[PDB]
């Protein structure tokens, strides 16, 4: 994402949030119904040395869906939650159980 | 693809469901009586 300008790298979205497309100036939002887990997704570190930036890695650029038998009732989530007892989860990608 | 790591015409509708169940219940108990 990039929500400002003269920016000489954008920012990788932050784990919860996803996005797709290209040029995109702000994250899309993980709608309920499925996760983003990812681990190298640390916007870059400017070294005062030199003022540039490194070690920039992008996010997860899918939805993923959250598998069958576990669920996600809020939005903007790392993890997928397993549906309680007495409830099922028939389809991949269920908002809730 | 493996994952990651890790209104008008709704509740009108649901009501006619909620009404087909009744007459399905209705008519399974006429028919076992």
């Amino acid at each position: 994402f990039n929500d400002e300008f003269s920016q000489p790298v954008c920012k990788a979205c932050w784990s919860g949030s996803f996005a797709s497309k290209r040029g995109l100036p702000t994250c899309e939002i993980a709608q309920p119904g499925t996760f983003t887990n990812v681990a190298a997704a640390a916007n870059a570190t400017f070294n005062t040395a030199t003022l540039i930036p490194t070690g920039l890695v992008k996010g997860a650029q899918a939805p993923t869906p959250c598998g069958m038998g576990y669920f996600q009732s809020s939005a903007e989530t790392t993890t997928c939650t397993a549906c309680a007892v007495g409830t099922y989860a028939d389809q991949a990608g269920l908002a809730a159980c | 693809g493996g994952g990651v790591n890790q209104i008008l015409s709704l509740m009108e509708d649901e009501d006619a469901e909620a009404a087909q169940e009744e007459q399905a219940i209705v008519d399974v108990d006429a028919e076992m009586q």
